[PDB]
RNA sequence: AGGAGAGGUA
DNA sequence: GGGTATTCGCCGTGTACCTCTCCT
DNA sequence: ACGGCGAATACCC
């Protein structure tokens, strides 16, 4: 609860259940990608906080693009 | 103080063992289930009743998967429900499950 | 789809319990004695049950992988792994057919109801004490009747031969595999369409639907009798060994022997053509001996082990407080887990907690491995476990690396409510305790005189995610059974608060002109100026208002120097005015309100924890204390005692004369002393409030700065009667029974208690503590009840068009109002319009009531509305958002996949031990509990009139006959008073008697709307009493699972008065709707059960057994041959699958959007 | 490994 | 024949944790 | 031990 709200979050997306569905494909997608276990083991943040920060800045994701199908 | 991360388990019920004298494991009770139903945590409780302590394929996998940083989960079904369906059969009834055609 | 979607329960046939088993045992030899290998066919076989080492025969020829399919030639044992004794059954072929308990003794008997004959004469065909004619035969005779086996020669020199009759349980069992079922429903249907149900046209309604049942599924009557018996896997009735060579064998081992060991006998008894009066007394051996493996308790005495203790059957693994339903299937303890004790660590934010670095490395040990395996420290996890153990130091930031963003939860010993578990940030701490934030344990009711906590790890992501997302503790700001909130600081940040902001008249510093509040600290730091010194400051700041509007306060106030040094912790959006006055518990938590409700979540959890460090600071700074002077005994007490003693001589002095009986020796002596202890109360106020001083010509009172006043009237903690009984006098005592000991304690605990007057206190203390530990059974069970009644509702979705609801007034007690209809009406949505007195409307229909609209219910004179009430809700198998209301939580409206079941049943449970004198009448309301001699309503309407014989049955001439005629009749005992006069004009619902309030009187006389007032003002009346605080749309959601049921009055494809569920009556009569045109749809009436009716009665038998009565309910579910779609909470938590709420419901929603959006 | 009895904590 | 009026059996009675000896 | 509920049977309308 340093720099991630969830009153942040519930700006753009419903029910504070929806924000759980939404923020965990978002992080899996991350962690499905690298992230991490080369070069930034103490550099980076947790994929779940990145994944739940994306959404209170209308940044690299929006709920309807966290598709992907 | 007693911290347990995976010890070893019963047999006729394949959960943790308890009391910190063995290795212990804390009993996650009914009424601390009603709670996290109260909550909404569905994702919570489906391992707390199945991946961490008696879905015996599902224990392995998840620690393998742990110390080599992945992410899969199959919760295939608590053994302890095998052995209640197995010892009600036990009597003269059929309990089974089924698929719903119709 | 690629999983089961029911779970059905049937009967099984000999035929099928063949197909279970892998082969037959028969001799009772369990091991080895000197070796440890199984026998040749015992029951622990390998050739039945499986090999014992995972890929190897038993004697070794074939041990490998290589081969997979092989059975051996040597043994009969078959190369597989060791897990297939879990699974893999054998049977025991029996040679006498036996009945099955269960479906000969569990009330009603599915065996004594099928051949209409008492469970007394079945029982003795059934254990060899009576005979059965099987058939009459063209000989006279009856078919089922009683032959003694004395009287079974009645004509033996005229009956003979060409007749069957025998005993045991073959004659049961030709009983029933020849019996018409087709031709008993149709002598039998001739026999219920008489329509004289008196008597007998009750106990044959029951017979037809039994036979019935056996028609539609598939199951032979004649299947309730065994003739094969099935043995449960090896590896679940296990055979470990003991220290020093033993074994601690099973129970379910002694009574599989007990069987083997008398079918043997009897069947090599049978070879031998032995007599018939022994081999009778075998049968009915080898029919107790599995009545005992099935369930030993239900016939026999208590067939006993080696220790003096019965034995335990099959039906005790399953049932009960310690079966498999609870205590392994609703339970589980569980991995990465811990526990400790909590200390106070009072330099935390709300959202975290204090985690020893000795448990932390325990619950993360594999985190830690990964993270050592991959920032180049160990290479295989060999070397990464061994340098976990020599906890080197590469390790101990690693650590703190891993937990950095990484939630648990911590959780109590009795969990009442939800917020009994939050979720936290761990920081590592040494030692060995917990750190617990000091405002979170109000919520966990936790304090720090010795208990202890749990800690759970999260594993997944989904799950990481929902412990920030849902359970973190700085969400849990309101509570949910109300929405007052549970972070306001409670007892040594109250007083610290309390102190700093009081104020004294002549100060040092007094009438100072400041303009900041850099000002008035720079200024108090120096020592010049008085932390109660009256100034003058200048503020300028913003203010949003209750529209939101956002105005701007200036000027110059009058403080004090404490206030103005809390100006600083104030968030933008909140005035001054709040912290301008004295801050007693009140007034902080209406800042805390203030700040949620017009600033938000963390604008509150900032101002919170700010205010915790400046209360921890003052009353520190402050050095305050306790003393034995701060209890000042007031000047008067003992002529006030001296008083009441000489008018208690007095009263004796009346009694010695014989003047008054009961009076003179009691509630006059006892009044006397009851008048004097509040006297005494009263002047020891006024003692420790006022105060004095004199300096300038100022002889006056003041308000006090004594401690023990000051702990008080801060609220922070103590009572009036607590200080009553410190400086005061203790009154009168009771003995337990209750009544009054009539000589009372003159004297508090600061002069000391005598020792007479020290016993007589005792009574009562031991009468507390002993209602105290035998009362927390009786709220629990409550609770449970509760969960399984109301467990399966959930908000499924946003709007079911109704417009029905209750009118919601003032709840006054008919002396005064005692609630407002505001407070009552707000979360609330109207279902009528609201138009006023005179002609126009305020609000429209639909209007979800909040602070801002309900001004205008009581500034516009409007006394009673229309809510949308869950009661009257239309949605099916759930609730919407729209009638349930506000979520008393988040102060919105809900969301869906809302759990409001459970959210409301362990908010009526969770202040169960605070009532109890109570929680009886909860109990016999949410029971539904038809009182004992309630009152007689009017069924008709018409004129009244009566007529009797004194024969105890005065009846009813309710007939007017003045419009016609009229059948208006009834009865009652001749010993009670008719509340209707002689005469009267009484409709549906008057009352021709008095006493107490049928709640089934209520329902069908006047309607659903006076059974919901009575019960909501009832329930609402007991928790007030005790200033206990649940919202009504809380006992709303619990009485809707009360009302689920109805009584048949039409039929279109069901019988007539026999029950049946709403959500079953509701759908075919929807399909008449379609299919014919309304094909008489079917009409009904709505009826009421309790709490553990209403669980019984589910449609799901996983659900019902797993709360009570498991035998009673599973084997009707076997004989109806039930389906269970699983389709609820518990069902799919048995079964380990998401619950459908929550979390649970949006994955499937919006998964939902994603075969769409790829089409 | 499991169960009994007895005590104790919150 | 119908309707009570006892009579008798069945099912239920809070959560988590620690220690000892004794039996198997 | 206590309570509440339900099937069983005997004693009067
Ligand atoms: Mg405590
Ligand atoms: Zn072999
Ligand atoms: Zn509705």
């Amino acid at each position: 609860m340093a720099r991630v709200t969830v009153e942040d979050c519930l700006d753009k997306v419903e029910t504070r259940f929806d924000l759980v569905v939404l923020a965990s494909m978002r992080a899996n997608k991350i962690l499905k990608n690298g992230y991490s276990e080369s070069m930034e083991n103490e550099k980076k943040e947790k994929a779940t906080v990145v994944a739940l920060r994306e959404i209170a800045e209308s940044e690299i994701t929006s709920e309807q693009i966290l598709r992907n199908e | 103080m007693h911290a347990r991360s995976t010890g070893s388990y019963s047999l006729v019920t394949q959960q943790p063992l308890g009391g910190k004298a063995q290795f212990g494991g804390q009993r996650f009770g009914e009424m601390e289930v009603w709670a996290l139903q109260a909550y909404g945590a569905a994702y919570t409780l489906r391992e707390m009743l199945t991946v961490k302590s008696d879905d015996i394929a599902g224990r392995s996998k998840m620690y393998k998967n742990i110390v080599d940083g992945k992410l899969t989960m199959n919760v295939d079904v608590p053994e302890s429900f095998n052995v209640l369906r197995n010892e009600v059969r036990a009597l003269g009834i059929d309990m089974d499950f089924d698929y719903s055609s119709e | 789809s690629k999983k089961f979607d029911i779970i059905k329960i049937s009967l099984a046939s000999p035929e099928v319990i063949r197909s279970w088993s892998h082969g037959e045992v028969k001799k009772p030899e369990t091991i080895n004695y000197r070796t440890f290998k199984p026998e040749r066919d015992g029951l622990f076989c390998a050739k039945i049950f499986g090999p014992i080492k995972d890929y190897e025969c038993l004697c070794g020829k074939y041990k490998r992988l290589k081969h997979r399919g092989v059975v051996c030639e040597r043994c009969g044992v078959e190369v597989e792994q060791a897990k297939v004794r879990r699974e893999r059954m054998g049977h025991i072929d029996l040679v006498c057919p036996v009945v099955h308990i269960w479906y000969l003794k569990s009330l009603p008997s599915r065996i004594g109801l099928f051949l209409d004959m008492p469970l007394k004469n079945v029982e003795k065909v059934l254990y060899f004490e009576s005979y059965i004619v099987t058939d009459p035969g063209m000989t006279p005779l009856e078919k089922k009747q009683l032959l003694t086996d004395e009287e079974y020669a009645e004509a033996l020199e005229n009956y003979g031969y060409e007749f069957e009759a025998s005993m045991g349980a073959e004659a049961i069992r030709d009983l029933l595999a020849d019996t018409d079922i087709e031709s008993e429903i149709e002598l039998l249907q001739a026999e219920c369409e008489e329509s004289k149900s008196t008597a007998k046209k009750e106990k044959a309604i029951k017979r037809l639907r039994l036979l019935e049942t056996f028609q539609a599924s598939g199951n032979k009557p004649e299947w309730m009798v065994m003739t094969v018996l099935p043995v449960l896997p090896p590896d679940l009735r296990p055979l470990v060994p003991i220290e020093g060579g033993r074994f601690a064998t099973s129970d379910l081992n002694d009574l599989y022997r007990r069987v083997i060991n008398r079918n043997n006998r009897l069947k090599k008894l049978l070879d031998l053509n032995a007599p018939d009066i022994i081999v009778r007394n075998e049968k009915r051996m080898l029919q107790e001996a599995v009545d005992a493996l099935l369930d030993n308790g239900r016939r026999g005495r208590a067939v006993t082990g080696s220790n003096k203790r019965p034995l335990k059957s099959l039906a005790d693994m399953i049932k009960g407080k310690q079966g498999r339903f609870r205590q392994n299937l609703l339970g589980k303890r569980v991995d990465y887990s811990g526990r400790s004790v909590i200390t106070v660590g009072p330099s935390l934010r709300l959202h975290e907690c204090g985690l020893p670095k000795k448990m932390a490395l325990e619950l993360f040990k594999p985190f830690v491995y990964s993270k050592l395996r991959l920032g180049g420290h160990a290479t295989t996890i060999k070397q990464a476990k061994r340098m976990v153990e020599l906890e080197e130091a590469v390790v101990w930031d690693i650590l703190e690396t891993v937990i950095n963003e990484h939630p648990v939860l911590l959780n109590r010993a009795p969990t009442l409510h939800r917020l009994g578990i939050q979720a936290f940030e761990p920081r590592l701490i040494e030692g060995k305790a917990i750190q617990l934030h000091p405002l979170v344990c109000a919520a966990f009711n936790a304090d720090f005189d010795g208990d202890q906590m749990a800690v759970h790890v999260p594993l997944t992501v989904e799950s990481q995610l929902e412990a920030r997302v849902l359970m973190m503790s700085t969400n849990n700001i309101l509570s949910p059974a109300s929405g007052q909130p549970i972070i306001t600081p409670t007892q040594d940040i109250v007083l610290g608060l309390y102190y700093i902001t009081r104020e004294k008249e002549g100060a040092r510093g007094e009438g100072k002109l400041f303009s900041s509040y850099e000002d008035v600290s720079r200024a108090y730091n120096s020592g010049t100026i008085d932390i109660h010194a009256k100034i003058k400051l200048r503020i300028d700041r913003q203010v949003f208002d209750t529209k939101g509007n956002t105005y701007n306060e200036k000027g110059v106030v009058n403080t004090t120097v404490g206030r103005a040094l809390l100006l600083n912790i104030l968030p933008e959006g909140l005035s001054f005015s709040l912290l301008n006055k004295v801050l007693v518990k009140k007034e902080i938590s209406k800042i805390i309100n203030q700040a949620f409700r017009v600033l938000g979540g963390k604008a509150t959890v900032v101002l919170a924890d700010k205010l915790m460090y400046a209360g921890f600071k003052y009353s520190t700074l402050s050095g305050v204390s306790v003393g034995v002077d701060d209890m000042t005994i007031p000047d008067n007490k003992e002529a006030k005692i001296e008083e009441a003693e000489k008018e208690i001589k007095q009263i004796t002095e009346q009694y010695q004369s014989s003047l008054i009986t009961e009076n003179e020796r009691y509630n006059n002596i006892i009044n006397i002393w009851s008048k004097t202890s509040d006297e005494v109360g009263a002047s020891m106020m006024d003692a420790i409030s006022k105060d004095t001083v004199s300096i300038n010509g100022e002889k006056k009172e003041i308000e006090s700065f004594n401690s023990v006043y000051m702990m008080a009237k801060s609220g922070a903690r103590g009572s009036y009667n607590q200080m009553r009984q410190l400086a005061g006098m203790r009154g009168l005592m009771a003995k337990p029974d209750g009544t009054m000991i009539e000589t009372a304690i003159t004297a508090n605990f600061r002069e000391g208690l005598s020792v007479l007057q020290y016993f007589t206190s005792t009574h009562g203390a031991r009468k507390g503590l002993a209602d105290t530990a035998l009362k927390t059974a009786n709220a629990g069970y409550l609770t449970r009840r509760l969960v399984d009644v109301a467990q399966d509702l959930v908000v499924i979705e946003e709007d079911c068009g109704t417009d029905d609801g209750l009118m919601f007034s003032a709840i006054v007690e008919d002396g005064e109002v005692k609630v407002p209809l505001v407070e009552r009406a707000l979360g609330r949505t109207l279902a009528a319009d609201v138009v006023t007195e005179k002609g126009v409307v305020l609000l429209e229909a639909g209007t979800l009531l909040d602070e801002n609209l309900v001004e205008l219910l009581d500034d516009n004179g409007i006394d009673m509305i229309k809510v949308r009430s869950p009661i009257t809700c239309k949605t099916r198998r759930g609730l919407c958002a729209k009638c349930y209301g506000r979520d008393l939580a988040r102060e919105r409206q809900v969301n869906v996949g809302e759990s409001v079941g459970v959210i409301a049943a362990q908010s009526i449970g969770e202040p169960g031990t605070q009532l109890t004198m109570g929680l009886p009448r909860v109990a016999e309301l949410f029971e539904a509990r038809r009182p004992k001699d309630a009152a007689i309503l009017s069924p008709c309407d018409g004129m009244v009139r009566l007529g009797n014989r004194d024969t105890k049955e005065k009846q009813r001439i309710e007939i007017i006959d003045k419009n016609g005629h009229i059948v208006e009749e009834i009865l009652l005992p001749k010993s009670r008073h008719l509340v209707v006069f002689d005469g009267e004009q009484v409709s549906r619902g008057d009352v021709l008697a008095d006493g107490p309030t049928d709640p089934h009187d209520l329902l069908k006389y006047k309607g659903l709307e006076e059974f919901a007032d009575y019960i909501l003002i009832e329930a609402q009346s007991v928790y007030r009493m005790q200033g206990v605080v649940i919202n009504d749309k809380h006992i709303e959601t619990i009485v809707r699972q009360m009302l689920r049921k109805a009584v048949i009055l039409d039929e279109g494809d069901s019988k007539f008065v026999k029950d049946e569920s709403i959500e079953l009556v509701r759908i075919l009569e929807e399909n008449d709707k379609l299919r014919k045109q309304g094909k008489k749809e079917v009409e009904y009436e709505l009826v009421l059960m309790g709490i553990t009716r209403s669980s019984l009665s589910t449609e799901s038998f996983l659900s019902a057994a797993s709360f009570q009565e498991t035998t009673r309910v599973l084997t009707e579910a076997s004989i109806n041959s039930q389906i269970d779609n699983l389709r609820g909470l518990k069902e799919n938590v048995l079964i380990g699958r998401l619950i459908p709420a929550g979390t649970g419901l949006a994955v499937r929603k919006e998964s939902a959007k994603i075969e769409k959006m790829r089409e």
